[PDB]
């Protein structure tokens, strides 16, 4: 579970992401596609080329959802119910893939928040993405 | 794979007692039931609404037999699963868009089915050898993904 | 989240284990050590030889806890708080290992409960061991 | 691993810029902080009670340098990691009893540290090359487990 500390850490770093969330969301996807090629099997309908508008567009959606999770850090199961349902019943993404995106989201943040990406924040961010992944996969079966 | 002659004989011998038809239909059905997200690839099969609906689905049964058939043929090439599954690896990647993690799930389901079937005969050491094979097959199938 | 049918299925299957739970506990460990040799890293102080009294005894211990979790299927978090603590702050097992033991427990059950190990029951037991795993790794960080 | 020539150059170029002492201390410290269960192997290291306690612990810093030193050596034998890491593999298994999953966690932490340090220079494709490298090292280190 996220401690008060974790919560402060997350609001703080995400705070810093600000208006760049979309771009960082897109970058995390790109990093994931290149390092973990197997994740591409879920996007056969996408132009996965460098600077694809589809990826750009998709990156914004993912970032908006995370931003929404931060906004409702005390009620994530509810704030994300809709998205959990979508992932569980329509998309049917294998759970292991969540760990892959989370890692790539962390890399992206690290790469953009040198001052804020402290050991403590890194730990809180990791726990946060694990919590979000748990929610999105809770109704899988 | 990194199978000891002893582990090799163990695999080989148990396999000769397998009814591929029944084992394949059950492994595939159990997969669809235990890990429902795997159903995303079989929309065209029909009613997968219930365990009973999956287990009974003839399309499921027949696909199970085809999958285990290819698996069965791979056991003749334990020293080159990679070359044995090269074309199937590309197909699963390039045409089917199947996440290789499913290969792993299927492998574990297969081991549960063999244990279910062979009870006593499926000893810890026999299971250890099968575990190496399912891992080896999954690895070979995922090998041409890009 | 275990459905009413799941809890039913688990209670039924475990009902049949009965006096053999300890033996099954033991055999599952044996299967684990053999199939996933990395798991042995957590038992350097045990004699891991076939039919070792240490393994037998530990098998019993694991079985009894699963029994207790079946009895409190509704209140797992509470029923295993002490065990969650032990594992989180003392044992400190990496969470990946929980999946390995779970699979070995399934295999063991399959091998011994032919009639009862239906597709529906297999799914429920899998979900169950997953929930037990979650509880046991929840206070890890 | 599967390192294209251009992946091998990209790895090597960046590695040239790394202060192994510093990155070693940072990666090991962050590991103990993010995955506190990993602290299980360092009870003789003293105070690991808070993030500052970990990161500044002279013992953690020195061990980090040792580990990344061994890792840097591996980077010169990208052709033969299993060979290069065989005696260390045996040690981690037989004497230290270190679960190999720790090796994958450290790999991931290192990638985050490299991203932290290099910013934009740690491009998507440069990361893809490092991902292959840390996987290879983790595999090499786990190879002698039994
Ligand atoms: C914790 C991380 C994740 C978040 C916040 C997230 C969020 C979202 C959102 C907001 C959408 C768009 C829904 C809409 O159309 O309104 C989406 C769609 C989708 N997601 Fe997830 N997702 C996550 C993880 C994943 C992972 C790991 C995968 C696969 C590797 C995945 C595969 C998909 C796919 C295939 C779509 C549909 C895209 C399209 O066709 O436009 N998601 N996700
Ligand atoms: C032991 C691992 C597996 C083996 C050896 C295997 C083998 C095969 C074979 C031989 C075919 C025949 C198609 C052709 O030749 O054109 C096939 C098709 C297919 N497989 Fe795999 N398979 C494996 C695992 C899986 C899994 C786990 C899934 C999904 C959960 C999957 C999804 C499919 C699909 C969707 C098709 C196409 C069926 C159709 O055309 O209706 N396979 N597979
Ligand atoms: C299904 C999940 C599990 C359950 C219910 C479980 C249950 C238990 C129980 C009841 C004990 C004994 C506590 C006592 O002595 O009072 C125990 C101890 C222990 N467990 Fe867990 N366990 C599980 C998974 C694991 C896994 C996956 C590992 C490592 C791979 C593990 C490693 C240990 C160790 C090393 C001990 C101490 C053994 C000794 O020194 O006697 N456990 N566990
Ligand atoms: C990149 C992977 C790693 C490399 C190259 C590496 C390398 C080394 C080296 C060179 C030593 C000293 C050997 C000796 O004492 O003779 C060592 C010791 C040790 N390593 Fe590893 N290591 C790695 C990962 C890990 C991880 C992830 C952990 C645990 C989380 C770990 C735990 C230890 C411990 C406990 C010692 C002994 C410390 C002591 O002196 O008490 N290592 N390692």
């Amino acid at each position: 579970m996220l401690s008060p500390a974790d919560k402060t850490n997350v609001k703080a770093a995400w705070g810093k992401v600000g208006a760049h969330a979309g771009e960082y969301g897109a970058e995390a996807l790109e990093r994931m596609f290149l390092s973990f090629p197997t994740t591409k099997t879920y996007f056969p309908h996408f132009d996965l080329s460098h600077g694809s508008a589809q990826v750009k567009g998709h990156g914004k959606k993912v970032a908006d959802a995370l931003t929404n999770a931060v906004a409702h850090v005390d009620d994530m199961p509810n704030a994300l119910s809709a998205l959990s349902d979508l992932h569980a019943h329509k998309l049917r993404v294998d759970p292991v893939n969540f760990k892959l995106l989370s890692h790539c989201l962390l890399v992206t943040l690290a790469a953009h928040l040198p001052a804020e990406f402290t050991p403590a924040v890194h730990a809180s961010l990791d726990k946060f993405l694990a919590s979000v992944s748990t929610v999105l996969t809770s109704k899988a079966r | 794979v990194h199978l000891t002659p002893e582990e090799k004989s163990a695999v080989t011998a148990l396999w000769g007692k397998v009814n591929v038809d029944e084992v394949g239909g059950e492994a595939l059905g159990r997969l669809l039931v235990v890990y429902p997200w795997t159903q995303r690839f079989f929309e065209s099969f029909g009613d997968l609404s219930t365990p009973d609906a999956v287990m009974g689905n003839p399309k499921v049964k027949a696909h199970g037999k085809k999958v285990l058939g290819a698996f069965s043929d791979g056991l003749a090439h334990l020293d080159n699963l990679k070359g044995t599954f090269a074309t199937l690896s590309e197909l699963h990647c390039d045409k089917l868009h199947v996440d290789p993690e499913n290969f792993r799930l299927l492998g574990n389901v297969l081991v549960c089915v063999l244990a279910h079937h062979f009870g006593k005969e499926f000893t810890p050491p026999v299971q250890a050898a099968y575990q190496k094979v399912v891992a080896g097959v999954a690895n070979a199938l995922a090998h041409k993904y890009h």
